[PDB]
RNA sequence: UUGCUCCACACAAUAUAGAUGGAUACGAAUAAGGCGUCCUUGUGGCGUCGCUGAACCAUAGCAGGCUAGCAACGGUGCACUUGGCGGAAAGGCCUUGGGUGCUUGCUGGCGAAUUGCAAUGUCAUUUUGCGUGGGGAUAAAUCAUUUGUAUACGACUUAGA
């Protein structure tokens, strides 16, 4: 859906043994808070030996974007699963936030290499704060200077279902 | 990946002029005029200095940029064929029956006429399309010039007359015969 | 809100058409649709003109006068494009359709009439530009229709005709426009612009 | 004689580029593009009218013929100063295209008695322009 | 005058129906003009009458009427659904019908 | 045994796939156009418009009455009338002249009630019949007989004041 990033906090449940465990964080691109535990617990499984049952979660905070109206370029790393194996890719994407960001990615992964969310994952989303380090070219085409373009035929869509003169598509 | 400008130039010399209403090309030179409709293109055009027009296509795919550059290509020889022409000089080859090739008149249209190509009775009339000026060459032997502003013209009309004369059921590394161009260039080269 | 709607078929899609036709006919609106040979299809035409020979082929085997009727007129094929979206064994399919004629040109009941279009079909509004199409005209003379250039002639002389009525209403509505240019700036002509007329 | 190509211009999207907002909750007002994301999708501003700083797509917005100077990226500050600046509320104001979409909220808030009104004054000068329609 | 038109044109559409079920007791009624639930919502609990002609005059007219009223919005273009006293008999898919300003709540 | 057709209105019957202000006429392109203006008339220059018909036209009066006047010499209906044009299914479009009626372009006078607080509240066009009174024209086909270029029978092809 469109997405919201959160960080999850959570640890191993303490022990006489050992007591404060070493809290371990992450961040998270889901839905809801429940999809996010989800996803956090999915990943300390296959990074840690730890579960749901044998942790627990301290904290979960919705990560705002500082500014989210300047326009950014992300390098994101990504794994993903194809019907013959496992791959991965860096993509980089011209946009405002990581939330889009990220929701642009899942579509066009869903697009170009039919990747599902059960397929794909984020290894991570990194802001490139120098450009000439972009060095894919449909980002590196909308960074020229002075840039401008036209939007050549222009489609008004009616709402009437007859029309009295021969639509124009100049703009 | 949806180029969102490409574009490419033509330069236009002094003596031509260049009318482009909405893809309707119209070339007027020396050697005379000659037009194109490129209503299937789907491209831009922009008069730059009356010696420069600059062709352009916007969130443009790789088929789209391609035919860009052919557009270009097109309009120059265009230019090139409406100030020094185009010619194509094509030789005929025979081992044993010498090729008869004339100019006959059926309704006026100055049908090209091929005779004893490998010895056979039929004779082998090619129609010649307008603008297009034959003349068979003398110092050489076995030779014959097109001549015409219209590259597609010219070109297709040896191409015709290449293709009407191909040997069959027989081992054509061996009969070799036929008329093929042996050379195409302008009217006015090294102008 | 008209009674009967004229629907000039140039650079139209046929099923999109259709389906726009289909639903008014069984609305209750009486539609008549023009021009159906200058009507569009998406794809190519030797992809349509594959088509219509693979639905031609089709017949009954013992009968050949009983099967599926391959009409070649451009009206026709539009007619059978829209009896397949309207439920025509019907008694409601059937009153829906008499409420429908096709015609290729404009017949002089219609010539001096008013035509429509539906900019949900367009060709120019709908395929991206690069995308190829066909013109049902030449497809139907291609597969058999006879009529294509007569239509082509009766045309001209309807244009020639159009165009030297629109002479005319060019005259006189800029004579309409000189007069109440004139007749602005009046103290009722501001009185109707300050209550938005 | 000199060559002749139809320029056939239209409406280029740049920074600096006003549009008006078709749809959403803004839905009619004004906004600059003060950058271009990508090939479909513009960062808007549009301070003075209310409308808040925001990515939206291309096919939301229609863009204006009107253009004033801007830097990329420019904050809301700055467009609203040389917004004020360049003037383009009241440029706006007198296209016919404002004056069309004024005329037709003003004919959306008439009344009956005030439709009754127009259309005796319609017919008063319905009248003098048919008596003027015969002498030329 | 040349109108004497106090109400607003409709067509009677069709049944309330699944894709193989009808179901009489509700027609659906396309009100012209409007094209959303919002618009729509002004016209609900609004009279319905449609006009018919019978060659048996009953009681001094040969012009008979079935009434009905506005119920709810269907769909997202500003059909509504409409119930009658007894409903409406089926040849009428595609009848004009008169829907009338009263119940005003102006 | 006075039949048939057309025209006028007079009354009946018959229905309606569904009036309830107006189907309101260029063509072509859409990576281009429309309109206005100007010239050296073009694939011309300049200006302007679109971004929806939410338009334009019509629209006040007893379901639209009876009257008076002012201003213009227009607008519109009806019945004529002159001259054209239209053959794709033309059956319609334009125009001349006069007559007659209305005019809400403007100012006045009188009337409406009681259908009782709503009840489509009835005003359309489709066909047929019967009457009047005014024109207009006064046939064929089939069976039977016959033919044989035809034929199971029908049918077909012929002939017969």
């Amino acid at each position: 859906a469109h997405f919201k990033e959160y960080q999850v906090i959570g640890r191993r449940l303490p022990t006489e043994s050992v007591p404060e465990p070493k809290l371990f964080r992450m961040r998270i691109f889901a839905s809801n808070e429940v999809i996010a535990k989800s996803r956090y617990w999915y990943f300390l499984q296959k990074l840690h030996k730890v579960k749901k049952a044998s942790g627990e979660i301290v904290s979960i905070n919705q990560i705002n974007e500082a500014h989210p109206t300047k326009v950014k370029n992300f390098g994101v790393w990504v794994r993903y699963d194809s019907r013959s194996g496992t791959h991965n890719m860096y993509k980089e994407i011209r946009d405002v936030s990581r939330v889009a960001a990220v929701e642009t990615l899942y579509q066009d992964m869903a697009a170009r290499h039919r990747a599902r969310f059960r397929s794909i994952h984020i290894l991570k989303v990194a802001e490139i704060e120098k450009t000439a380090d972009v060095k894919r070219q449909y980002v590196k085409q909308f960074l020229t200077k002075d840039l401008k373009f036209p939007l050549p035929h222009r489609v008004q869509k009616s709402t009437k279902t007859f029309s009295y003169k021969r639509p124009s598509t100049f703009y | 990946m949806k180029y969102i400008q490409t574009e490419q130039q033509i330069e236009v010399p002094e003596g031509v002029t260049v009318s482009i209403k909405s893809r309707i090309v119209k070339v007027v030179g020396p050697r005379g005029t000659l037009t194109k409709n490129l209503k299937h293109i789907d491209v831009t055009f922009t008069k730059v200095n009356n010696q420069l027009i600059k062709v352009a296509v916007h969130n443009g795919g790789r088929k789209h940029v391609a035919a860009l550059r052919t557009v270009k290509s097109l309009v120059d020889n265009m230019i090139t064929g409406v100030t020094k022409g185009y010619k194509y000089k094509m030789r005929y080859v025979y081992a044993h029956f010498p090729i008869n090739v004339n100019i006959v008149e059926k309704d006026g249209a100055k049908f090209i006429e091929v005779r004893n190509f490998l010895g056979d009775k039929k004779i082998r009339n090619v129609p010649v399309r307008d603008g297009v000026t034959i003349e068979f060459s003398t110092n050489v032997k076995d030779e014959i010039v097109l001549s015409g502003n219209s590259v597609e013209d010219v070109s297709q009309n040896a191409a015709d007359l290449q293709q009407i004369c191909r040997v069959r059921n027989k081992d054509i590394r061996k009969f070799l015969d036929g008329i093929y161009v042996s050379h195409k260039g302008f009217i006015t080269e090294d102008l | 809100v008209e009674p009967v709607v004229v629907i000039d078929g140039k650079g139209h899609l046929v099923g999109r058409l259709a389906s726009v036709v289909a639903k008014q006919l069984l609305n209750g609106q009486k539609i008549v649709v023009v021009r159906a040979e200058e009507l569009n299809i998406s794809g190519e035409f030797f992809r349509n003109k594959l088509k219509y020979h693979d639905f031609l082929r089709k017949a009954t085997a013992f009968n050949k006068t009983r099967g599926p009727f391959h009409f070649r007129a451009p009206s026709r094929i539009f007619y059978k494009a829209l009896r397949g979206m309207v439920s025509h064994k019907t008694a409601r399919g059937k009153a829906a359709l008499e409420r429908l004629k096709v015609f290729e040109g404009i017949p002089p009941p219609y010539d001096k009439k008013k035509r429509v279009v539906v900019p949900q079909a367009l060709r120019v509004l709908r395929l991206k530009p690069g995308r190829k199409y066909t013109t049902l005209g030449k497809l139907s003379t291609s597969v058999g229709w006879k009529y294509e250039d007569v239509v082509a002639k009766l045309e001209a002389k309807r244009k020639v005709s159009s165009a030297e009525y629109y002479a005319k209403k060019r005259a006189f509505t800029k004579k309409v426009a000189s007069a109440n240019a004139t007749a602005a700036e009046s103290d009722v002509a501001k009185q109707l612009a300050a209550l938005g007329y | 004689t000199d060559s002749i190509v139809k320029a056939s211009n239209w409406r280029l999207v740049e920074v600096g580029r006003v549009v008006l907002i078709k749809k959403g909750q803004s839905a009619g007002k004004l906004a600059a593009i003060v950058e271009i994301i990508d090939q479909k999708k513009v960062l808007i501003d549009g301070p003075k009218a209310g409308v808040p700083r925001q990515a939206i797509n291309l096919g939301q917005v229609v863009l204006t013929p009107l253009t004033f100077a801007l830097p990329r990226g420019a904050r809301t500050a700055t467009v609203s100063k040389k917004w004020a600046a360049a003037a383009v509320c009241e440029k706006w104001a007198a296209s016919s295209w404002a004056k069309k979409i004024a005329q037709r909220e003003r004919r959306a808030a008439l009344t009956d008695f005030e439709r009754f009104q127009v259309m005796v004054l319609r017919k008063q000068k319905r009248y003098t322009v048919k008596k003027a329609l015969a002498k030329a | 005058a040349e109108s004497h038109r106090l109400y607003v044109k409709g067509k009677h559409l069709s049944y309330q129906r699944s894709k193989r079920v009808n179901n009489p007791n509700v027609s659906l009624i396309k009100i012209e003009g409007v094209a959303t639930p919002q618009d729509a919502q002004f016209y609900l609990g609004k009279r319905i009458a449609y006009v018919y002609r019978a060659s048996k005059e009953v009681r001094g007219s040969k012009i008979r009427v079935m009434w009905g009223k506005v119920t709810r919005t269907h769909g997202n273009s500003g059909v509504v659904r409409a119930t009658f006293r007894n409903n409406l008999p089926a040849k009428t898919f595609g009848a004009s019908v008169r829907i009338f300003l009263y119940p005003s709540n102006i």
